[PDB]
């Protein structure tokens, strides 16, 4: 799965960018950061059940 | 001076055969495709998404 389609909708919904300016390399960086962060509890519990 | 005895003689070949030279059209090659390309350590080729 090209992982840059969640982050292009996740920049969109921000609403304030446009996607046509912030290439690709920046969101699969972004990506790798994020991959980081504990996620919260109730979509974890979620995706366990 | 002609001698027929010793100017007779018999010749050896085979039966019957066919040239083949291109040695490439008995052999198919379909590759993978192109987004599951592994290298030498068993890793995917492309390891960003």
């Amino acid at each position: 799965k090209k992982m840059k389609a969640i982050v292009e909708d996740f920049l969109k919904r921000l609403h304030i960018f446009d996607v046509a300016v912030a290439p690709d390399d920046q969101m699969y960086r972004l990506r790798d950061r994020l991959r980081l962060l504990p996620v919260e509890v109730r979509r974890l519990d979620i995706f366990n059940l | 001076q002609f001698d027929f005895r010793n100017s007779m003689h018999m010749l050896t070949s085979n039966l019957t055969f066919t040239v083949y030279s291109d040695l490439l059209a008995f052999v198919s090659a379909d590759t993978v495709e192109p987004i599951n390309a592994v290298a030498f350590d068993n890793m995917r080729i492309m390891n960003e998404l």
